[PDB]
RNA sequence: AUAGAUGAGUUUGGUGAUGGCUCUGAUUGAACACU
RNA sequence: ACGUCGAUUUAUCGAGUAAAAUUCUGUAUACAUAUUGAUAAUGACAAUAUGUACAUUUGUCUUGACUAAUUACGUGCCAGCAGUCGCGGCAAUACGUAAGAGACUAGUGUUAAUCAUCAUAAAUAGGUUUAAAGGGUACUCAGA
């Protein structure tokens, strides 16, 4: 698998604010309350789409996919 | 233990297990051939009931060992060479071996039509 | 809508205050079935103990036990009293447990580690319901002792809910617990 | 162990927990108990230590 | 300031001692003990460069949620600074003036960052505290108070002036309580300190070891305000509270409170001379003819050229910001280490402990400057030479950001009278609902009702006398 | 996934090879993946070869072909990157659960982390 | 020696699993070693030695002990500040790993290896919120301690 | 190189975070392990043998 | 070499333990039976 | 072949896109040619490359649970099955037939053996009140 990193992040952060707190980083207020507050709160900085996960389970018949006879039929 | 127990040899092999087959693990073979000198019937023990056919079998080797006939009906009898496998009678004392169907002497079952390759039948060929 | 044509998830509709609908998406599956029976005076009386698991898979799981003479009713029980016993469960990046834990209950010891992602669920049939269900996906676990079925499950649910709180951690020392994951990515990467 | 598990002094810990999410994955999660944010800052003392 | 700026800012110069502060970190609490009971805590250039860059590292980290600053033995808190050590460099030229303005700007710039510092700052007054002590806490939001306090300004007695900023703290205390304390240096102790406005509580001794423990219970979440961060400490510092005492009643209230601003008012140390010997005078109708008697016998007994430049500021500081006061201060600071009252009190009162009779300051009394004269000039004009003190920060205000957690004091009581209908008895319920019954409330709001509440139209409502 | 256009294989083709830019700026200018456009030049080249070579092209196959995929034409109208140019492998030290204890106070970097 | 590394890990814990606020243990040149590697890893609360009661909890920092010589050695004694939070010990388990009978010593590769969660000779790999402790030549360090340092040295005992 | 690299991390210094965030451990408990012979050893003695006869 | 650690059937009126046996995985310089 | 076969609800459920048929390829192999194994020269024997030509078998185990996969009839603790628990005493999903189903395939099963399972001789890493297992005792040389 592979992790998207823009360089527009890494140019202005080093990953410092990613270990603020505890070591996990800023804690941010329930759902349940920024619904009922007027205005947003200030997003949390990170890279772009930084929190859905990877179909790590959907690559198990990876390997079958290098075989030449295989290439010419997804191609 | 302590490590000075363990240093003196505490640890000693487990004791050994007797196998199903004794004749034929002890020299490491699948089979062995011997010379029928009984067929007769043994009876089950307490929970199951009926006449297990059995051959008294003396292998090449030299023991006498007690062989299960599998099948339907045979055509061993007194001095006939037979090949003994492994296996066991599970409710027949001292009945610890198993004989081939397709062996020298023993004939496999003709009237089979299911797992041939167990009782040693060849194919009908009906149509061939 | 006809869902429920029996009046079992009636009941349970206003506990946890949700439509029957949605009582309907949770992952429920049977794991312990033991046929217990209890000597009287009119003889024998055979039961039908089961345990059962229920979550949406996304961080959330319950486990219920009951028992009837009728092996039908028995998993209604269980469902029912799975369904509002279910607690949020931490998953360190919705995938593994925090760390390692190990869990005791009456001579079932069981032992769950966090693995990487990509690792799988190669844990037993009983524990993958659990994390199936749960959300996890990444796990390792090991039986030391025995392998009771029905201890087996109530180990491993105890485990799930004593994972080490990273931050309970740091305040306890003084001391920052940094996710080096975190930093080097940049994120969370889920 | 004639004793009980009391978690009396995490109520606020579980009860904050349980109110984060939703049980029903893609909603919002309804709204916490009435006490929740009365004692949002007021923890409780420590006992049991000599 | 960053970790290494802060390192090389603040090295262990040689001869600092190794253990001049004691420092712990708790859960969620960072205590700080000034370890000198020998000399009663007092500060120095060890102390300080020892607790600047702690304040700086916990000012970047979020588990540490509230600071303590206390002192080690049971009778001191921080019995001022090393003034004594200053004297004897200033006379060594002015290669030794100059390491005096250098240890002036290293406390300006600790005082500087407790002022506008970013998380709660706590103080336990348990015991004496006097010049670089007053620093410490009176910026601070909270100060505890306790039986052993002992609040003063020694400052004008030894020829120098008012302190790191006190001269910001005191011309913006209710009515013209700053300048007297100040002027005359007086002393308050105790409970009394908690009635002034100085300390914001009033905790007995015995009970700050458990007031300790339960801050550092505290976790507050990272999206609170400061606001919220203020309010949850103040509500736990009250839960230890034993009750002011039944019989001692507030010694700055009632006539001698309204004589203080009576004879305090004006901007020359002439009049204000002149208003108190009427005070003293047998007849006059206030009422403080012992206590105006006692005053003027220790106003003739300082440098009367730190009166001059004392009173000039208090009149100057109410415009002041908070770190524009430590720039001036500094250059004013700098200037009384070549003056003759500083290096001559000092000598005569700590070195040589009262010896060779009283202090000899360079004009005999007040009575020698002529009125023309304006002494209280020179000390207010930045010279070239002294660079402009650098803080470590560049936060700064007009009014203290969080110092209402106090007694209500006349500006409290003012403004819920020009915005409501309350009358004499239904207005001191007001205050005890909304401080949720705070010790000394009843007594505090009373003496105000007092002194500036006039029964105009009756029982029906109240005015101000002032009109 | 959307594939590159017919027109668009030719612009990074002339780009790379009469501008002669380098092949990273045409990557991080169309936001393709510098393996893919090494690959456009290699497969266009074969073009040539059997355009010199008068050889019959797979033209009735590929036009009809390309109007079932998805396509992204370059240049003006360029809606969204092609793909992600910056991906990183995931490596598996990178992968494992580490929980440092430092100080409250320390300035983690990502360069601290990769010595963890 | 290090039969007294191993009374010092099973006391705290049997201090810790009592609740107790304050634990003393006997004033040796190698559980001050040990003691002031659990303080610099945050365990403890503080260390202070003292005689056969413990001191003024109201002073505790600023207590000034003694000297110590031979006529008062035998009655010293170092007093430990024990931490609970969350209604939870801070130092729950203190299993040790080189005991009297058996001296286990490890290298930097193999460290390297135990402070990545990798077993690594009689070792095991470290989870969230384990931490060892390695006796080295520098002193008793932690082994991310000894692996910043690049040292080996003997393990005492890991803690929970 | 490897050997003062190995050698130049033994001898570092702590780092400046680590040591403005660390409770403060009194020297007196932290570094005075040596136990010197009572210097009143004789007085004692003797004292304690006038008492004991 | 950083992905590598997994269980199942079976004693009891029943539950929980203890302790074997057997199956599940890989293999052979293998033999036999049916092909 | 708008046929056939097995079930059955004559239209349901299947055999079944399966077959036949049509359109292509020329795989193993056959043959031819060339190079090469080798060079100072020597080729027993064959490999490699290219050209042309051909569409060539099914077999076997299992089907109560462990263990993926069902009914019918016959048999009646008999005959037999079984790696373990077990099945069979006249309406047997476990035996033997028939059909269907599950799976491996020029292999498929069985027997024998080895490792792992087994922390089941535990150095890593066990245990001994009531379950295998504390010596009748502790002074003591060696030894830890
Ligand atoms: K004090
Ligand atoms: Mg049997
Ligand atoms: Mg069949
Ligand atoms: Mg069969
Ligand atoms: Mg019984
Ligand atoms: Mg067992
Ligand atoms: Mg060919
Ligand atoms: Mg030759
Ligand atoms: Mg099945
Ligand atoms: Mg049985
Ligand atoms: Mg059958
Ligand atoms: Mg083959
Ligand atoms: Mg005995
Ligand atoms: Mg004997
Ligand atoms: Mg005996």
């Amino acid at each position: 698998a592979v992790v998207n990193m823009d360089p527009a992040y890494m140019a202005k952060y080093n990953g410092s604010e990613q270990a603020a707190g505890r070591g996990s980083g800023l804690s941010e207020p329930p759902a349940y309350e920024k619904t009922a507050d007027e205005k947003p709160a200030k997003q949390v900085i990170a890279n772009p789409g930084r929190k859905v996960p990877t179909p790590y389970e959907q690559m198990t018949f990876a390997p079958l996919e290098r075989r030449l006879d295989i290439a010419i039929f997804r191609a | 233990a302590t490590l000075n127990q363990v240093m003196r040899g505490c640890r000693k092999p487990q004791r050994a297990r007797h196998a199903v087959s004794p004749a034929l693990s002890s020299i490491k073979s699948p089979a062995l051939k011997g010379v029928c000198v009984k067929v007769g019937i043994t009876r089950p023990k307490k929970p199951n009931s009926g006449e297990r056919k059995t051959a008294r079998v003396r292998l090449s080797t030299g023991k006498v060992i007690t062989a299960y006939i599998p099948g339907e009906g045979h055509n061993i009898s007194q001095h006939s060479v037979v090949l003994v496998r492994g296996g066991r009678a599970q409710d027949c004392p001292g009945v610890r071996y198993h004989l081939v169907r397709g062996a020298l002497d023993l004939a496999g079952v003709a009237t089979r039509m299911s797992s041939r390759s167990k009782y040693g039948t060849k194919k009908p060929k009906k149509a061939s | 809508d006809g869902l429920d044509d029996k009046g079992q998830y009636q009941e349970l509709k206003k506990r946890t205050g949700m439509s029957v609908r949605q009582i309907l998406q949770l992952k429920t599956k049977k794991l312990v079935h033991r046929r217990v029976v209890n000597q009287t005076r009119l003889g024998k009386i055979a039961s039908d103990s089961v345990m059962v698991i229920a979550g949406n898979g996304d961080g959330w799981l319950g486990l219920g036990m009951a028992k009837s003479v009728e092996a039908s009713i028995a998993v209604e029980k269980a469902t029912l009293l799975a369904i509002q016993n279910m607690q949020p469960i931490p998953r360190y990046e919705n995938r593994t447990i925090y760390g390692e834990v190990t869990t005791k209950v009456s001579g079932t010891i069981v032992r769950l580690n966090s693995r990487p992602p990509g690792f799988g669920l190669r844990v037993s049939h009983r524990i993958f319901e659990m994390c199936r269900a749960a959300g996890i996906r990444d796990l390792s676990a090991k039986f030391l002792r025995s392998r009771n079925p029905m201890n087996t499950v109530k180990a491993t649910y105890q485990a799930l809910l004593s994972q080490p709180n990273p931050e309970d951690l740091a305040i306890g020392r003084g001391k920052k617990l940094v996710d080096v994951r975190k930093v080097y990515y940049g994120g969370s990467v889920y | 162990g004639k004793g009980r598990i009391f978690q009396a002094a995490k109520v606020y810990q579980r009860a904050s927990e349980a109110a984060a999410t939703n049980i029903v994955s893609g909603l919002p999660p309804r709204n916490p108990p009435l006490w929740l944010k009365a004692i949002e800052s007021i923890p409780p003392a420590e006992i049991n230590t000599r | 300031i960053s970790t290494q700026a802060a390192a090389e800012l603040f090295k262990p110069v040689e001869g600092d001692e190794p253990e001049d502060v004691l420092f712990n970190s708790l859960y969620n609490l960072r205590s700080v003990e000034l370890n000198r009971p020998a000399k009663y805590n007092a500060l120095n250039g060890s102390m300080i460069r020892k607790i600047a860059p702690r304040l700086l590292e916990w000012e970047r980290s979020d588990m540490a949620n509230v600071i303590v600053i206390k002192g080690s033995g049971e009778k001191a808190f921080c019995a001022g600074g090393d003034v004594a050590a200053l004297a004897k460099q200033n006379a060594e030229g002015p290669e030794g003036v100059k390491k005096s303005v250098d240890y002036f700007g290293l406390e300006y710039k600790l005082n500087h960052l407790i002022s506008t510092y970013t998380r709660p700052y706590v103080a336990f007054l348990d015991g004496i505290t006097m010049g670089g002590g007053v620093g410490l806490s009176i910026h601070a939001p909270f100060r505890i108070a306790t039986e052993r306090t002992v609040f003063a300004m020694p400052e004008t007695k030894i020829g120098f002036f008012p302190d790191v900023g006190a001269s910001f703290f005191l011309p913006r205390m209710p009515g013209q309580v700053g300048p007297y304390l100040g002027l005359t240096s007086a002393l308050l102790k105790g409970v009394q300190v908690y009635y002034a406005g100085i300390a914001t509580h009033y905790l007995h001794s015995s009970s700050l070891p458990a007031l300790e423990s339960r801050l550092a219970e505290l976790t507050p979440r990272d999206y609170w305000t400061i606001e919220q961060r203020l309010s949850v400490i103040n509500d736990t510092i009250e839960e230890f509270s034993t009750g002011v005492p039944y019989d001692e009643n507030i010694e700055i209230g009632g006539k001698i409170r309204l004589a203080i601003d009576r004879c305090f008012k004006y901007d020359k140390i002439d009049e204000i001379i002149a208003a108190l010997k009427e005070e003293a005078a047998e007849g006059a109708k206030g009422g403080v003819q012992s206590w105006a008697k006692n005053t003027l016998e220790e106003l003739t007994q300082r440098s009367p050229t730190s009166l001059h430049v004392t009173l000039r500021q208090m009149r100057l500081g109410k415009s002041w910001g908070i770190a524009h006061t430590f720039k001036r201060e500094h250059q004013m600071a700098a200037k009384f280490m070549k003056s003759h009252d500083f290096n001559e009190g000092v000598t005569a009162l700590l070195i040589d402990k009262g010896a060779n009779g009283p202090a000899k300051w360079k004009p005999a009394s007040l009575d020698e400057i002529p009125p023309g004269a304006n002494i209280s000039e020179d000390y207010f004009r930045n010279d070239p030479e002294v660079p402009v003190l650098e803080l470590l920060n560049d936060r700064s205000y007009m009014q203290y950001p969080y110092n209402k957690f106090g007694l209500p004091n006349d500006y409290d009581v003012k403004e819920a009278i020009e915005k409501g209908n309350f009358t004499r008895e239904k207005l001191i319920d007001h205050f005890v609902e909304t401080r949720r019954g705070k010790q000394g409330v009843r007594e505090a709001v009373s003496d105000v009702l007092d002194r500036m509440a006039v029964r105009s139209k009756g029982t029906e409502h109240v005015q101000w006398k002032k009109e | 996934q959307p594939v590159l256009s017919e027109g668009s294989r030719e612009i990074i083709y002339q780009d790379v090879m009469e501008k002669g830019l380098p092949i990273k700026a045409v990557s991080a200018k169309y936001n393709v993946d510098v393996r893919r456009v090494a690959a456009v030049i290699r497969l266009k080249e074969i073009e040539k070869r059997w355009i010199k070579e008068y050889k019959p092209l797979a033209r009735p196959y590929a036009r009809a072909v390309m109007k079932m995929l998805p396509q992204t034409v370059l240049g003006g109208p360029d809606q969204k990157p092609h793909e992600s140019i910056n991906d990183v492998h995931v490596h598996s030290y990178t992968t494992q659960q580490l929980f440092v204890p430092v100080s409250e106070s320390r300035e983690f970097t990502r360069e601290d982390a990769a010595k963890a | 020696g290090i039969q007294q590394i191993t009374n010092m890990c099973s006391h705290l814990q049997n201090a810790s699993r009592a609740r107790l606020g304050l634990t003393s243990l006997p004033n040796t040149k190698y559980n001050l070693a040990l003691a002031l590697a659990l303080h610099r890893a945050g365990f403890i609360s503080s260390i202070t030695r003292g005689g056969p009661h413990p001191p003024t909890p109201e002073a505790l920092m600023t207590y000034e002990p003694e000297p110590v010589t031979s006529a008062n050695v035998a009655t010293r004694r170092l007093w430990v500040g024990l931490k609970y939070w969350n209604e939870e010990p801070v130092l729950k388990e203190l299993k040790p790993i080189s005991k009297p009978s058996r001296l286990v010593t490890a290298s930097l590769e193999q460290l390297n290896r135990v402070a990545r969660g990798f077993p690594a000779g009689y070792m095991k790999g470290l989870q969230l919120g384990e931490c060892l402790f390695v006796n080295t030549d520098r002193g008793v360090l932690e082994v991310r301690e000894a692996v910043e340092r690049k040292v080996g040295g003997l393990v005492l005992c890991k803690v929970k | 190189a490897r050997y003062l690299a190995n050698k130049r991390a033994a001898q570092a210094p702590e780092r400046l975070d680590e040591v403005f965030t660390r409770a403060t451990i009194r020297e007196s408990t932290a570094k005075n392990t040596f136990v010197p012979l009572d210097p009143e050893a004789f007085v004692k003695a003797e004292e304690a043998r006038i008492k004991h006869a």
